[PDB]
């Protein structure tokens, strides 16, 4: 057991004890959001088409 | 009413425990995947311990100790004894053993040669081969991890018959980690003159089914050797059971855990001609003798199950 | 501010709707003149869900009253709370619907439906954020059944992204006005399958049996049946009218109760129900046991003949919340056979501190059970008994309907029954 | 000095953020009106508490915080609460209708319409930073806003602040206080979308906080207020190193360096002790050894699981109060001989210890007793994968029947995202298993 990296200050201290060694771009996100919005508009159009019948 | 599920249809012990619970009128069996249970009689392999104790308003109990496999697998039992200071490599009741992978291959040869230079018969298991020299033992294993163990060349031989045997002890550990030894053991005796393997799978000459129980065996030790089963053997058996289970208790105990565990173990012992007891293996999912099924399974319900889920002379020895 | 627009259509819909508004006006401290006179701020915290605030701190129900004859709505306006409704929200004709779905849906109702939608549009335009609609109606008559489902179809067309909820009274031969009720109910059920998100199935057979066998009323009236409904309608909307965490709005309720879009027909229940002993204090174990008993549920279906997909339970009054959890998890773990294992934790529990006017404690049950198929089976059997001989069809063909539309309605409900049987075995 | 911005999303995130900033003000001596009589540099400064607080010329200390919710009732309580004067309206963003416990509604339908406004308000706080180091994101797994909108915001934050670190405080769903049946869906959906955008996430299982409140605080039916005051204590223990003078975990990147060797396995287990009821007149004050021993009791963990059957990759000890390094080492030596503490072979078997002398602050009138010393242990153990296993099992049960799926597809999401999210969780469970894992007889 050993204590290393002992740093002390007025509000406390810290140290280490060793016991044994051994992204999508903006356009890509915009496409996904608009693709889901298109699918919502398509389902709503089918609904209104169904209600018109 | 209490609820339980069955996840191992092949367990003769808990197939009897389940029908005992279904005979008290206070236990109902659910479908095997219904999570709203009080008691799980779980599967032998890959039991989902991580999904236990997360049902609000349910005290959940399981019939297996997570992590007890370290004691019930041959390779890990050797590693546990040689690395745990509670047992030490100087352990006197466990035969000299080595874990080798097809590694302690070099340490095994140094010990083997040092006594062949000065009898050294060993055994291989994990599919059993008993050879007299080391070159033949290593070739059979390369045909999974195995262990080479010193073979007991001088066993205690029953008379008449000049026959080998082994002792099976059943041990129940409840949720409070009380260690209960069933007062009834069985001797799986060989029917051939010394015949080297005494497993019940491998007849009926001197006793029915090659099974001698403690009453007859104790009577034999008094007539032939002028001693008792309690003094000559059972003190060592109780000592070995306590040593093994207390060693792994901090690793497997469920005292402050969100679910509780109990488990039935099968301890296999051997006795040499000097009446010294040796530990062979520990069994995590053991079967029982046909006569002792009713008494032991009822003891499991009384000690391990009803202690947590109460209903509306003990057969165990508390260690 | 998530406002709900209430609509009551036809004789049954308006008489039940009237009692509902009387009941929740008392709970929120609203007198028959629209003035608040309560003593708790919990009564006003979510009062905008059902009431508009007019000049002078008066509260006007966001309710629209619809009928094809004036009779029932005249009696409502002359009723106890009749003056609380906005007079413009009375939309009625004069010809009536003659217990005829075709008249309500295709001829007489079509002439009036645009006037109702004008009032609906006016109430919606004054909503900070309208969340949906609730319709009170019967399925056995002509106006509530035929025109009510016509209203739903046209409301969905104009507000496709809003929740549609109904309290639908199912007909029964034991409590029957005309023999064509199975025809009208079969035609309406298909509309509800397509165009509602939540439908509380209220069986007049169950209401009668509860009044007779439990409440010990020898000769129940329609007023006795409507008394049970208003108490149930108050219970199932407690989560919408008072502060709470669970099922707080119509869309969250639908997300928790409807695993499959077409299977959105709920069995309601109320506890306690006792004869007149009535002063005896009720305990939490007693509320829970009655709430889950079949004799307390109003769809006339045995839940032990099916399995629960989702369950909502609301407890009202001052009681031990710990004791509420215990008994709820007690009946749930003791009868886990009747809950589907493939929807974990499908029983949600809510507690409201404010009890009903006359009780210290009460409980309301909302179950989406596959046993509701027994209700649609009964209606299908009664429909087929007449349709196989084309009996009484001339009332409908005389309004322009064809026999094919009846055949399709028969098939749609048999399909609905089969869909429930699919998940009852799963 | 490098500033940190806190983001609170949904009811759970907002109500927890409210409890933290109340505790922060008590710890730093900041009054509800924003005044701080100990800050002698009026109108500016680069002190350690300035990482979480900006300053106005009038001397008001303003949290570097954004509150966002899709319905206004929860954030309205912040507008009228005790610390209402602390925030200006730009920090509080509300919609009119919520995500209805539907990930797809929070992520796609409503999220697309409010994400630009949220980023604009966040940019306003970022522009007031001389050296922004990243964000702390508070949200639930089960809510439609906390799951759906957070995973969208985390994607855009990686685009607009690619160099900045992101830490999460996430509320794991527990049926005892859960408000929705589809919370396993939303949890898996948001973990999949957020996994590559979060550098370190602290999960808190409501079931664990609930049971700690019942056992240790003697509260028969804990409320969100009870749970949030306990959560705010653990959160304060984790963020104290950024807000006070010290040398351990002094910036957000050190959290990843000290706790997360593998980028995907970034879910440290938190354990806190002691939790002591304020109703009892006298409590025996636990020692350094006793509170350090309690860090290895499953009953004190933020997620109930068994670290004995996993492997450690890292372990930090954060003490507050009367603690000297001599007693910590003596406690570690005693514990290591009696506990099952096994590390992976490629990591050192050791502990990084941080001590802050100021004892933990308790809210006046709260349920927590004032103690002389406390400790929070942050350990990266593979045992926390038990929480993923429970969650993925509930997912599998409902998804096999496609229960409730239509609600998500109806909002523009595809069924393939469900299985795509599930396969990622299957891979995540496999990564934990690779790192931490060694009849009728
Ligand atoms: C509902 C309810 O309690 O029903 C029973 C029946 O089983 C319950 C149990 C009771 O204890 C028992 C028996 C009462 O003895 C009680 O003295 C009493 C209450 C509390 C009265 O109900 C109230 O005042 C409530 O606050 C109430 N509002 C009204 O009902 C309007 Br009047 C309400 C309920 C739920 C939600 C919101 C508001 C009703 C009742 O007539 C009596 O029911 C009926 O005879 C009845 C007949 C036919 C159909 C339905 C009920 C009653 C009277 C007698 C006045
Ligand atoms: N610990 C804690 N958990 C909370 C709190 N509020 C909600 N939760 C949990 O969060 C989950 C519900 O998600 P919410 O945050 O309330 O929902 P939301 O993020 O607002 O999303 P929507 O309401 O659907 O728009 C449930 O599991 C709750 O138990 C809280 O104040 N404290
Ligand atoms: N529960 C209840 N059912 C009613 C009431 N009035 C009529 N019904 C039922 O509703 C059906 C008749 O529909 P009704 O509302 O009178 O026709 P409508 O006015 O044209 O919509 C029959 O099944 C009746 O049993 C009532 O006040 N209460
Ligand atoms: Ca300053
Ligand atoms: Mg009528
Ligand atoms: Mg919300
Ligand atoms: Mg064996």
């Amino acid at each position: 057991m050993e204590v290393i990296e002992l740093n002390k200050c007025t509000s406390g201290q810290s140290f280490e004890v060793i016991l044994k060694p051994p992204d999508p771009s903006l356009e890509e996100i915009q496409k996904k959001l608009e693709a889901a919005e298109e699918r919502r508009k398509y389902q709503e159009a089918e609904l209104l088409k169904h209600l018109a019948e | 009413m209490y609820t339980f599920v069955v996840r191992d249809e092949n367990s003769s012990v808990y197939a009897e425990v389940s029908r005992l619970l279904l005979a008290t009128g206070q236990w109902k069996r659910l479908r095997k995947d219904n999570p709203r249970f009080n008691l799980m009689l779980g599967e032998r392999n890959r039991l989902p311990f991580g999904r236990l104790g997360h049902e609000p308003g349910l005290v959940q109990l399981v019939n297996y100790y997570r992590g007890a496999d370290k004691l019930c697998r041959k390779a890990s039992l050797v590693k546990l004894i040689k690395t745990s200071p509670e047992l030490s490599e100087s352990c006197t009741w466990f035969p000299e053993s080595y874990v080798i992978y097809p590694d302690e291959r070099e340490v095994f040869l140094a010990a083997y040669n040092r006594r062949r230079e000065g009898g050294n018969v060993w055994i291989a298991k994990s599919g059993i081969l008993i050879s007299s020299e080391a070159s033949e033992l290593l070739d059979f294993i390369d045909e999974q991890v195995h262990v080479i163990q010193k073979y007991l060349e001088k066993p205690l031989l029953l008379e008449p018959g000049h026959r080998k045997f082994d002792i099976r002890s059943w041990v129940l550990v409840d949720h409070l980690y009380n260690i209960y030894l069933y007062r009834e053991g069985v001797l799986r005796t060989s029917s051939e003159p010394y015949c080297h393997l005494t497993n019940h799978c491998i007849y009926g000459r001197y006793e029915e089914g090659n099974e001698m129980f403690f009453e007859e065996f104790n009577q034999y030790l008094m007539d032939a050797l002028n001693t008792t089963l309690e003094n000559s053997i059972l003190l060592q058996i109780k000592h070995i059971i306590r040593s093994c289970l207390m060693c792994i208790e901090p690793a497997i105990s469920t005292k402050h855990l969100h679910y509780q565990s109990f488990q039935l173990f099968g301890f296999d012992f051997m006795v040499d001609e000097e009446l010294k007891v040796w530990l062979i293996e520990v069994n995590g999912a053991p079967a029982c003798a046909q006569k002792l099924y009713a008494e032991l399974c009822q003891g499991i319900v009384d000690v391990a199950i009803s202690s947590v889920f109460p209903l509306a002379t003990s057969i165990f020895i508390k260690l | 501010m998530r406002e709900i627009v209430h609509i009551q259509a036809g004789q049954c819909g308006n008489q039940i709707g009237a009692k509902f508004w009387e009941v929740i006006s008392d709970e929120h401290g609203i007198d028959p003149t629209g003035s608040y006179h309560g003593d708790s701020d919990l009564q006003l915290e979510r009062i905008n869900v059902y009431y508009n605030e007019a000049t002078g701190n008066k509260y006007v129900p966001r309710a629209i009253l619809v009928d094809l004859e004036p009779g029932t709505m005249d009696s409502v306006r002359s009723g106890p709370f009749g003056q609380i409704f906005r007079p413009d929200n009375f939309v009625f004709g004069q010809s009536g619907a003659g217990n005829n779905w075709a008249k309500g849906h295709y001829t007489e109702g079509a002439e009036l439906v645009d006037s109702v939608l004008d009032v609906v549009r006016k109430e919606s335009e004054s909503c900070d954020c309208l969340q949906g609609f609730q319709l009170t109606h019967s399925l056995g008559g002509g106006t509530g059944s035929g025109m009510g489902t016509l209203l739903i179809s046209k409301i969905r067309e104009e507000y496709p992204d809003r929740i549609m909820n109904t309290f639908s009274v199912m007909p029964s031969p034991k409590v029957s006005d005309t023999v064509v009720e199975p025809y009208n109910a079969t035609l309406s059920v298909h509309q509800l399958v397509e165009n509602t998100d939540e439908t509380y199935c209220i069986d007049n057979e169950a209401l009668y049996d509860i009044c007779f066998r439990t409440l010990k009323l020898t000769t129940p009236t329609y007023g006795d049946l409507n008394h049970l409904v208003s108490a149930t309608m108050s219970g199932v909307t407690t989560c919408l009218r008072f502060p709470g965490q669970l099922n707080a709005d119509l869309r969250k309720l639908a997300v928790n109760m409807v695993p499959f879009p077409r299977l959105h027909f709920f069995m309601p229940g109320f506890a306690p129900l006792t004869s007149r002993q009535q002063y005896r204090a009720l305990t939490v174990p007693e509320l829970t046991q009655q709430m889950f008993d079949s004799k307390n549920m109003m769809a006339a279906c045995d839940p032990r003949h099916g399995r629960y997909l989702t369950v909502a339970a609301i407890f009202r009054g001052r009681m031990s919340m710990k004791e509420v959890d215990e008994q709820m998890l007690n009946v749930q773990n003791k009868n886990s056979s009747y809950f589907v294992e493939w929807i974990p934790n499908n029983v949600k529990t809510a507690v409201c501190d404010i009890p009903p006017r006359g009780l210290k404690m009460s409980a309301t049950f909302i179950g989406n059970s596959t046993a509701i198929q027994e209700l649609f089976k009964r209606i299908s059997e009664q429909f087929t008994a007449m349709f196989r001989r084309k009996a009484f069809l001339h009332w409908y063909t005389g309004e322009g309907m064809d026999e094919m539309e009846f055949t399709e309605a028969e098939s749609n409900m048999n399909d609905l029954v089969s869909e429930y049987q699919q998940y009852q075995d799963a | 000095m490098r500033e940190c911005i806190s983001i609170h999303v949904g009811q759970a995130g907002v109500q927890i953020g409210n409890a933290c900033w109340e505790l922060y003000c008590l710890e730093h001596g900041i009054q509800p009106d924003g005044q701080m009589p100990s800050d002698k540099t009026i109108g500016g400064g680069d002190d350690s508490f300035n990482t979480f607080f900006s300053e106005t010329g009038a001397g008001k200390h303003v949290p570097r915080a954004v509150f966002v919710d899709l319905e206004p009732t929860v954030i309205d309580e912040v507008r009228t609460g005790t610390y209402r004067q602390l925030f200006h309206p730009e920090q509080l963003i509300t919609g009119k209708e919520d995500a209805a416990n539907n990930y797809a509604r929070g992520h796609y339908t409503i999220g697309k319409e409010i994400i630009d406004l949220v980023l604009d308000r966040i940019r306003k706080l970022a522009d007031q930073c001389t050296g922004l180091q990243g964000f702390l994101v508070f949200h639930s797994f089960g809510g439609g806003t906390g799951s759906g909108f957070t995973s969208l915001l985390m994607e855009r934050l990686s685009v607009d602040y690619g160099k900045k670190s992101k830490l999460e405080f996430s509320i794991y769903p527990a049926p005892q206080v859960s408000t929705a049946v589809v919370e396993p869906y939303n949890s898996i959906l948001t973990t999949h979308t957020t996994l590559e955008h979060s550098d370190c996430a602290f999960m808190v299982d409501n079931e664990a906080i609930y049971d700690i409140c019942r056992r240790n605080l003697d509260i028969e039916r804990p409320t969100y207020t009870n749970l949030n005051r306990l959560i705010s204590q653990i959160v304060s223990s984790i963020t104290a190193s950024l807000r006070f003078d010290g040398a351990l975990n002094v910036d957000l990147t050190e959290f990843q360096t000290n706790l997360v060797p593998y980028p995907r396995i970034h879910f440290p287990l938190a354990t806190y002790a002691p939790v002591i009821s304020a109703e009892k007149a006298y409590h025996e004050q636990l020692s350094v050894a006793e509170i350090t021993n309690a860090c290895f009791e499953p009953a004190n963990q933020m997620v109930k699981c068994d670290p004995r059957h996993g492997k450690y990759m890292a372990c930090c000890l954060l003490y507050r109060g009367d603690v000297v390094p001599k007693d910590v080492n003596a406690a570690i030596a005693t514990i290591k001989t009696k506990r099952s503490i096994q590390f992976v072979d490629w990591c050192p078997t050791g502990f990084k210890v941080g001590i802050n002398y100021q004892p933990p602050t308790v809210v006046p009138g709260g349920d927590l007793a004032k103690v002389q010393r406390a400790v929070c242990m942050l350990s990266n153990t593979t045992a926390i994968a038990e929480a993923w296993a429970r969650l993925d099992h509930k997912f599998d049960l409902m998804y096999a029947k496609r229960a409730f799926v239509h609600w998500y597809v109806g909002e523009g999401m595809e069924e393939g995202e469900f299985s795509e999210a599930r396969e990622d969780m299957a891979a995540l469970e496999k990564d934990y298993e690779e790192v931490g894992v060694d009849g009728e007889e």
